[PDB]
């Protein structure tokens, strides 16, 4: 993995002895050649994982997980770097110095095969997300978000501290190839219910589970938009990376465990659906949606079928662009009328004819349009959940249902109707901002082509 | 198999190259509809080689061409069944198509996104192909979503107008909570059969079958727009013209009986559902009849109408006759579609006019669109011998001599009587007694867009019934004995519709005042269904979603028990550690007594 | 041609011959000659081309072979060298299984195309098979997890095999 | 707008004696 | 190499580098090199070792 | 009160440079940052990986696995055997507790 | 309510007439039955009797409601007809014009040449109008929503601009 992290680490000289007028071209630039360089990854083999060394391995899970991260953070700097026009020189360094070790921290952190290393990086991601979010937000309530960022992510985190030392010294390694081997049933007792729950509770605050959410719909609002794309496409999906590796030492005790967990997900997603149709805020509308969305992958990780974990795998690779590129989408008109009220700004699709195409792309992802891969992903664990148990089709029915009038909601009252009058500045869509929508759409489109290498080792 | 194969995938690989063409910026949009109609046209005749091949040696074959993806022991493959509904289906949808197409070049003319609706039209036709070509279920569930979203863009197009966006969101609303069944279907076929191809649920024929089959018979509810499901179909008026044609007598509305009809092999042995959709088939034709009986805006009458011929298909349906519900759809496509031009010729002659009341003395100034109209009507009501009378006769005799529900019968007899009577009201107030409209006179059909386009459906109208009932191969044992009054029932019913609705529509004339009846209000507000689900429904979701999961929930209750309660103590913690005198003698009195209780009760010194 | 006949059967091929009864022309004669002419032909002097380019570059790729390791069963426990090599077998032949089903399932859906109406009695040897294996793969791989292995198969056969003893022990 | 930064409201809730 | 481009082969001798490092950590992992059960051989008259 | 600044008023980029492309504020720096992201972004990442992604050789295997199938499906065929037995493990290699 | 007694009674008059219009269809029918309502309201036309004036109203709203039609006929392009708000999509704001690029204004020199006329007697009448509309208000602002006409040569009516430059109805 080192042909992926040096030359990570050497995006932050090139940024810092840059030019004052190129930090935005070269870093662009230089991202996107390690974005090309990741498809090496995809020398996957049908039984044995990619192993690099003692440190770093890589297998159908974590590699596309990979490819989205470094493929965004290209993106994050397009996103970024009009808003941070006027930024003093050295804190427009300094930010894109947080994005650049937050990749560092992201790439290292999925393709760790020591568990104890993964929650290291893990939580080493807290640091430049919490900088990002509190330094470079724009309202009052940024720093109240990321106490609750910080708060309930280690409140979690602490007691998996605790159980992975103590399987470390029971199990003698903590090692993934040597847990695959040396796994052995974990009988019910007490002790080992709570062992379960300081497995799963940390990554279950980072999906969120429902319940533990309202960290996010904070966090995913009160960040600036690169902060926003990278919490909702590849930071949620730590936790349900971590649930899909945790869960192989867990069994057979997640047959009941699974049980309060699955309760809030099923019926949070159907709450959380109803939550977006009277949200007035936009940002805060998609934050919930996303909310709704990594419900779907909670249950599919904790029924653990074959079908379902090729359908998270799935949910979490479509979720990230679409999520990200909604978030994109919102901005640009936040850009332009400075709110992020939805009902404010009307009619859009008369003033801005093509950004309204990406509005629609965009939505019909978001309700899982077939064949697109969020399709795809839903209904994949819609198919492991309705074996299961064949009363789940009436939740995730509903739920789908919900989620094309929220969908669609969002569409028709921000682009169509009639404009507001007095609201002027309106400008035409700039090229970045077509493009930044683009790079979204295109690889989520393509990937329908070959929907292969995002189904994770289970295919 | 090699012409057979070969030019049955031109035809759909034809209609997607004005979309690659519009995509990438290599067409001269001078005349983007033109070249669009062009390409539909020649896609008409290219699937007829198919179908004639089909017809000499009934000929069939499945192509799976393309190896998707394969999940386990599931391999997903783009497949396409070439057979007996496909290969007649096709080509009678192109032609339809290719009428509407002209017709909407003289419609749309004056609307500056012309291009994009002629794209918006070849996309709904071309994820309507998709659904009826389909071998396995998810190429079909690509299809199914697939009209459903061209249906909600299409009907939406004036976009600036909230009926429109209310409208095409009721769309997409009703046929979700169809789709709950499709994905319902889907998860059966896959847990018990371990499959979605057709060929493997056919040959495995699963006895226990009652489950995929509801999951099925809702997905066709919302689908075609049946009882529980159906406001949506008249709102769907909402869109132009051009697009109430087509989502009325192709694409759309059809496929819900299109995917009956596909698992006909299943039903077909499976009394319970053939029960189901017999009574649901029965309250929609019945219901939707009988509020087309006082609808005054002419598009609203005709969607009821197709409303209530959806209802007398599944009807066929439910008493097992797949073939003859699928002859209706081929059938219906020509004067229903026929019969929305005309009254898209009328409204636009009449500056966007679309009550009936202000309509009349039509007869003699529009000649061409009265024929067609008088025309598509007695096609609609069964005439002997025109197009509609091939399927709905056959239906009607095969009804009243089967096994059945004898409260369906009835209400299936007393629907077609129905028919004769809103029939009749569109014709005498449109084309009959004096001008009711403004004084303005415009009226003009003499574009030859408008006249070539009604020509071939009204040409269709009269013999296509004909032409496909003697070329498609038989596939059951038609039922041809039965008493003088089974055999004459619908013809019967029918005439006397036209003599009861002739006398209904006489006495408008006389100078008598009627307060209105109960019986009227409620045909003329749709059994206040709309008016009470829409209002109710709504209001409930929409108020929990607020008040109890979104305020009681997530912004008090979630902060309440977790963060705020923690965050709570600690701070008054803090202050009972750190409200401190900073006197000497307290801190030191304090010392003492933690030594004692440190021995006394702890026995640290033990 | 390209495909083993034995693994994908296909049963002997029975066109009748025209018989044609009307003194009319058939119009699907003639627009097969012209299909022969406008498009069979042209397509095919294209591929002989590209035929004649392929002989002058011949190469060649194979199939890769596995030799056979010792199974779980064979393996010390807590023994990782060896179940490596076990626990990969096993997933290799897992996918191979996986295939085996898929060919038997293309043959089935392959008869009840060809077969038409008399497919229910057509394909009665094909339904038996697809059963059979479809039995044999369910014992095999049915219900072992998200976390599958070697070893979880392995108790899988031992608690079938403990059933199917005291089963005989009632006898 | 601008990016919110602390006035001298917010500020005072750090200058009394105790938080 | 001119005063306005050097620093565009940071990131590129960062990934040649990393490539290079990659390649001597497999070095290190060479304890079953042609000794596993499911690939172990003969060496062809010239080969050296069977991966590198 | 205090001493603050006013809210600076808003820029439209496309006042001065009509030709913006959203960039930068300099036209010659705003073409560059265009250029970077439609080559590397458009013309390498998509174009050539969609490329390499098309001709992956064969992705875990999925290809051997169905030669492997009908080679064994052939054989057993032909032998009599069985397609598929119900047990993956030799019996014999087994011994089961009691 | 804002409306005099005068005001209601002719409204119902009008809606009645309407309602009436939707029941009878045929125009000769109508205007038989037109004239018999006429005849009713100038049966009281001259009651003086401001209370049983009233009443008559009252009762007169409860009949229509009762006798009401359930679809009544609807202007296409009034609120609630086929047509309302169907050109919505196509009524662009003017300013629209201002961010159009110059190769795309150079195609219409002759009326962006007419608009920045415009654009020009906007601001120079700007502050008079501000002005004209200070020194005619009472103090505490105004306490209706009506407008003065210019009061002299040369000035332009006070809020002028959104009335004049509006979209056109048919605007595409
Ligand atoms: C390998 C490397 C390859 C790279 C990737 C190649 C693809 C990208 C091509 C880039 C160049 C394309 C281009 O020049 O754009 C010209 C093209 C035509 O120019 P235009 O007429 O001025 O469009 C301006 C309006 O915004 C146009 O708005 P519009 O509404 O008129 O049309 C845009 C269209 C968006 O594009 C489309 O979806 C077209 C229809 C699909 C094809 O929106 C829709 O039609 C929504 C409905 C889509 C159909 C969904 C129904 C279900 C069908 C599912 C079946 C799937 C079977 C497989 O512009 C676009 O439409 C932009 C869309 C770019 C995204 C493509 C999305 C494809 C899906
Ligand atoms: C015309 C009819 C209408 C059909 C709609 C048009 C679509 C079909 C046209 C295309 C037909 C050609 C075709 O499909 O072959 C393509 C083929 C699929 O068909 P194939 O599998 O048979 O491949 C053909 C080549 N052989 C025969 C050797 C296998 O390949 C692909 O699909 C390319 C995959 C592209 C996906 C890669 C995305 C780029 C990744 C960039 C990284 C950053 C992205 C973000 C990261 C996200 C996480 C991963
Ligand atoms: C349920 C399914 C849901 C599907 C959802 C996704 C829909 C996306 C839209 C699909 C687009 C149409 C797809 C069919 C067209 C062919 C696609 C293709 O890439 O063909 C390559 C073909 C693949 O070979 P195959 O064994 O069938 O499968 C390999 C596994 N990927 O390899 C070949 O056979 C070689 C073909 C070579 C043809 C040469 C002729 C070229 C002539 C010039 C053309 C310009
Ligand atoms: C979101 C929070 C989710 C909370 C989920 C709650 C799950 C509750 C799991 C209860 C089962 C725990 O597992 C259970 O532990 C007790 C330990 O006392 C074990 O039993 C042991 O102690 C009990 C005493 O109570 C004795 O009856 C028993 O003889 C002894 O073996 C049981 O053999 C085991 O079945
Ligand atoms: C926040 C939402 C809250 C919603 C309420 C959710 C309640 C969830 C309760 C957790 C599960 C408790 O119930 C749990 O059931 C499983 C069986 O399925 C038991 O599982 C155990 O007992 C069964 C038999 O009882 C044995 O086969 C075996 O020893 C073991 O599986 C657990 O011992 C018990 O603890
Ligand atoms: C995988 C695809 C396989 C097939 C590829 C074949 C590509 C051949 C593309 C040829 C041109 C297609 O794109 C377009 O075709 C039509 C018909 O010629 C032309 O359109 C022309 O004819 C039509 C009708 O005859 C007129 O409505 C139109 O005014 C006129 O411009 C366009 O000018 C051309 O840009
Ligand atoms: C399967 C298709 C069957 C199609 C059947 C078509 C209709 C069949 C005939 C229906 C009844 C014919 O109509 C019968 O004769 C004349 C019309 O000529 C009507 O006579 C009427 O003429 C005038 C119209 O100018 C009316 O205002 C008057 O109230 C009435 O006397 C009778 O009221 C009616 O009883
Ligand atoms: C669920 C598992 C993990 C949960 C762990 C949660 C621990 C708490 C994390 C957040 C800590 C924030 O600590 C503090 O919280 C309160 C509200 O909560 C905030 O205070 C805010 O809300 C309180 C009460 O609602 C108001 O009195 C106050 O005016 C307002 O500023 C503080 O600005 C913040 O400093
Ligand atoms: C599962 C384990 C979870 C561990 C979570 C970590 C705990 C961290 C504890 C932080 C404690 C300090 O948090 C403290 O909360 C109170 C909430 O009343 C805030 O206080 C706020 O609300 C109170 C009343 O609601 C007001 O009197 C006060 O003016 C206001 O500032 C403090 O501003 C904040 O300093
Ligand atoms: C395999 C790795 C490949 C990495 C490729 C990375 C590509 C990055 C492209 C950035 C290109 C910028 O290259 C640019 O060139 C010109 C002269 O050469 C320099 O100099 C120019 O700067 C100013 C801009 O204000 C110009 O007006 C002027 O013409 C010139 O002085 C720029 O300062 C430099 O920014």
């Amino acid at each position: 993995m080192l042909k992926y992290i040096i030359p990570t680490i050497m995006l932050m000289p090139l940024t810092w002895l840059s030019k004052n007028n190129m930090i935005w071209v070269n870093s662009t630039a230089h991202s996107l050649l390690i974005s090309f360089t990741s498809l090496l990854l995809m020398n996957q083999f049908g039984d044995n994982s990619l192993n690099f060394s003692l440190l770093f391995f890589s297998d159908s899970l974590s590699t596309p997980l990979l490819i989205l991260t470094m493929w965004l953070l290209p993106l994050m700097l397009m996103a970024s770097q009009h808003h941070l026009s006027k930024e003093n020189l050295t804190r427009k360094k300094l930010f894109i110095t947080m994005l650049i070790s937050l990749q560092l921290f992201l790439i290292m952190t999925f393709t760790a095969m020591e568990l104890i290393l993964f929650y290291i990086l893990f939580e080493a991601t807290l640091v430049p997300t919490l900088i990002i979010i509190t330094r470079w937000g724009n309202q009052t309530e940024r720093l109240n978000a990321g106490l609750y960022f910080l708060f309930y992510t280690l409140a979690g985190s602490l007691p998996l501290l605790v159980a992975l030392i103590y399987i470390q010294n029971t199990v003698g390694s903590l090692n993934f190839l040597m847990l695959q081997y040396w796994v052995q049933p974990v009988h019910n007792s007490w002790s080992n219910v709570f062992m379960w729950l300081a497995c799963m509770m940390a990554f279950m605050v980072k999906m969120p589970l429902y319940g533990l959410h309202l960290w996010l719909p904070k966090a995913h609002v009160e960040a600036p938009i690169a902060g926003s794309m990278v919490l909702a496409a590849v930071l949620l999906k730590l936790g349900g990376y971590g649930m899909l590796r945790i869960t192989l030492i867990l069994n057979p005790m997640t047959d009941f465990m699974a049980y309060p967990f699955i309760m809030l997900s099923l019926w949070g997603m159907i709450m959380t659906s109803s939550i977006c149709l009277r949200q007035t805020d936009l940002k805060s509308l998609i934050a919930y949606s996303s909310v709704s969305h990594m419900a779907l992958v909670i249950v599919a990780i904790l029924i653990q079928t074959p079908w379902s974990y090729m359908g998270a795998t799935a949910l979490m690779i479509a979720h990230g662009l679409t999520s990200s590129m909604l978030f994109c989408l919102a901005n640009s008109n936040y850009e332009r009328i400075h709110s992020r009220t939805m009902i404010l700004a009307r009619g859009l699709q008369t003033l801005l004819p093509l950004m309204a195409t990406w509005w629609l792309l965009a939505s019909l992802t978001n309700l899982a349009l077939p064949p697109t891969i969020n399709l795809i992903g839903e209904l994949f664990v819609v198919m492991s959940t309705f074996s299961w148990s064949n009363i789940t089709i009436i939740l995730m029915g509903v739920n789908m249902v919900i989620t094309a009038l929220y969908s669609l909601y969002m569409l028709i009252m921000t682009q169509r109707g009639k404009y507001t009058y007095h609201i002027n500045n309106i400008s035409p869509s700039f090229t970045r901002e077509n493009a930044l929508m683009s790079l979204h759409i295109l690889p989520l489109l393509l990937l329908t082509l070959n929907p292969k290498i995002i189904l994770g080792p289970l295919y | 198999m090699n012409m057979f194969s070969s030019l049955s995938l031109v035809t759909l690989l034809l209609l997607t190259m004005p979309i690659m063409m519009m995509s990438f910026n290599t067409y001269k949009p001078s005349n983007y509809p033109l070249y669009v109609k062009t390409a539909i046209s020649y896609a008409f005749i290219t699937s007829m080689i198919p179908t004639m091949m089909f017809i000499h040696s009934g000929q069939e074959l499945i192509i799976s061409n393309w190896h998707w993806l394969t999940i386990q022991t599931l391999k997903l493959s783009l497949s396409f069944k070439m057979d007996y509904f496909s290969m007649m289906f096709i080509p009678v949808a192109l032609f339809v198509t290719w009428s509407i197409m002209e017709f909407s070049m003289w419609y749309m003319y004056s609307d500056p996104n012309i291009n994009k609706f002629f794209k918006y039209l070849l996309l709904f036709l071309i994820t309507m192909l998709i659904l009826v070509t389909a071998n396995n279920l998810f190429q079909l569930f690509i299809g199914w979503e697939g009209v459903g979203i061209m249906s909600f863009l299409l009907i939406g197009w004036w976009y600036g107008r909230a009926d429109a966006n209310t409208a095409a969101l009721q769309a997409i609303l009703y046929n979700r909570i169809g789709d709950i069944g499709f994905i319902l279907a889907m998860a059966w076929f896959l847990t018990n059969l371990n499959t979605w191809d057709l060929q493997q649920i056919f040959m495995l024929n699963p006895s226990d079958s009652n489950m995929p089959l509801i999951g099925l018979a809702l997905a066709a509810t919302g689908k075609s727009a049946q009882f529980g499901l159906h406001p949506w179909l008249p709102s769907a008026m909402e869109g132009p013209t051009p697009v109430s044609a087509l989502l009325h007598s192709s694409t759309m509305v059809v496929a819900g009986i299109f995917l009956l009809i596909r698992f006909y092999p299943l039903t077909e042995n499976n009394k319970y559902i053939q029960s189901i959709t017999l009574c649901l088939g029965a309250i929609t034709t019945l219901f939707t009849a009988m509020c087309a009986l006082t609808q005054n805006d002419i598009k609203k009458i005709i969607a009821f109408s197709t409303s209530s011929q959806l209802g007398l298909m599944m009807v066929t349906i439910g008493i097992n006759q797949p073939y003859l519900a699928f002859l209706h759809i081929c059938t219906h496509a020509f004067f229903k579609a026929m019969l929305f031009m005309c009254s898209g010729s009328i409204i636009h002659s009449l500056n966007d006019e679309q009550d009936i009341r202000k309509m009349g003395g039509l007869f003699k100034a529009m000649p061409f669109t009265t024929t067609a109209l008088i025309v598509g009507s007695l096609a609609l009501t069964g005439m002997p011998f025109l197009t509609g009378f091939y399927s709905k006769d056959l239906i009607i005799e095969a009804a009243n001599t089967s096994y059945t529900n004898a409260w369906a019968l009835l209400m299936t007899l007393i629907a077609t009587s129905f028919t004769a009577i809103y029939s009749t009201r569109i014709i005498f107030f449109a084309l009959l007694g004096q001008p009711r409209f403004p004084t303005l006179v415009n009226i003009n059909e003499n574009n030859p867009l408008l006249i070539n386009s009604i020509k071939r459906l009204l040409i269709g109208s009269l013999f296509a019934g004909y032409i496909i009932s003697n070329n498609i191969p038989p596939t059951t044992i038609p039922q041809m004995t039965m008493p003088y009054y089974l055999k004459t029932t619908a013809l019967i019913v029918t005439i006397l519709g036209f003599i009861l609705a002739l006398e209904i529509s006489n006495m408008t004339k006389n100078l008598k005042y009627h307060y209105p009846s109960n019986a009227f209000k409620f045909s003329t507000l749709l059994g206040y269904f709309p008016t009470i689900m829409h209002r109710l429904a709504p209001y409930m979701n929409l108020s929990m979603s607020q008040k109890s999961a979104s305020s009681l929930l997530d912004l008090i209750w979630l902060e309440a028990i977790l963060p705020k309660t923690i965050s709570l103590a600690q701070m008054k913690a803090s202050t009972l550690v750190t409200n401190q005198k900073g006197l000497i003698k307290l801190y030191f009195l304090s010392f003492l007594i933690t030594i004692l209780i440190s021995m006394i009760l702890f026995n640290f010194h033990e | 041609d390209s495909w083993d006949k034995d693994v994908y059967p296909e049963p002997p091929r029975r066109t009748p011959a025209p018989s044609p009864q009307t003194s009319l022309p058939n119009p699907i004669t003639y627009l097969t000659k012209a299909f022969d002419l406008l498009v069979d032909r042209p397509v095919t002097l294209v591929r002989e081309f590209i035929e004649r380019q392929h002989a002058k570059n011949k190469y060649y790729y194979y199939h890769r072979e596995f030799r056979r390791v010792p199974d779980i069963t064979e393996c010390q426990e807590k023994d990782v060298l060896c179940m490596f090599e076990a626990e990969m077998q096993w997933r290799r032949d897992y996918k191979v299984d996986q295939e085996i089903v898929n060919i038997i399932q293309e043959r089935l859906k392959a008869c009840q195309q060809r077969e038409g109406e008399s497919h229910r009695q057509n394909c009665a040897k094909e339904l038996e098979q697809f059963t059979q294996v479809v039995k044999a793969y369910q014992d095999r791989y049915h219900d072992l997890g998200a976390h599958y292995s070697a070893r979880k198969c392995l108790a899988k056969q031992k608690q079938r095999m403990l059933a199917e003893r005291k089963a005989a022990k009632e006898a | 707008a601008r990016q919110w930064q602390p006035d001298v409201e917010w500020a005072e809730q750090y200058g009394g004696a105790v938080m | 190499v001119v005063r306005d481009h050097w620093v565009h082969v940071l990131v590129p001798m960062g990934f040649v580098f990393g490539y290079y490092l990659d390649r001597k950590n497999d070095e290190k992992l060479t304890a079953f090199r042609n000794k596993s059960l499911l690939y172990k051989r003969e060496l062809k008259p010239n080969e050296e070792v069977t991966w590198k | 009160r205090w001493q603050e600044d006013p809210e600076p008023e808003d820029e439209n980029l496309y006042e001065k440079n009509p030709d913006s492309h959203g960039y930068d504020k300099d036209p010659a720096v705003d073409i560059w940052n265009m250029r970077v992201v439609f080559f590397f972004g458009f013309s390498i990442v998509l174009v050539l990986g969609s490329t390499f992604v098309a001709y992956l050789p064969d992705y875990r295997m999925q290809e051997w696995a169905r030669r492997e199938a009908e080679r064994l499906v052939k054989y057993r065929e032909a032998h009599g055997l069985p397609i598929m037995e119900s047990n993956c493990f030799d019996p014999s290699k087994i011994q089961l507790p009691e | 309510a804002y409306l005099t007694h005068q005001q209601k009674v002719l409204r119902l008059y009008k809606r009645a007439l309407r309602h009436l219009e939707s029941w009878c269809i045929h125009r000769d029918k109508y205007r038989y039955f037109a004239c018999l309502l006429r005849a009713r309201f100038d049966e009281h036309k001259n009651e003086k009797d401001m209370v049983k004036a009233t009443q008559l109203l009252r009762e007169a709203e409860e009949e229509f409601w009762h006798g009401q039609h359930p679809q009544p006929y609807i202007f296409p392009e009034s609120p609630g007809g086929t047509s309302y708000e169907r050109y919505e999509c196509y009524k662009v704001p003017e300013w629209c014009l201002d961010d159009w690029h110059p190769s795309e204004k150079a195609m219409y020199p002759d009326y962006f040449a007419k608009r920045e006329q415009w654009k020009k007697l906007r601001r120079e009448s700007w502050e008079r109008e501000v002005k004209q509309l200070q020194e005619e208000t009472p103090v505490g602002g105004p306490r209706t929503e009506a407008l003065p006409p210019a009061r002299k040569q040369g000035d332009l009516p006070p809020l002028w601009w959104h009335i004049v430059t509006r979209p056109r109805e048919r605007p595409m």
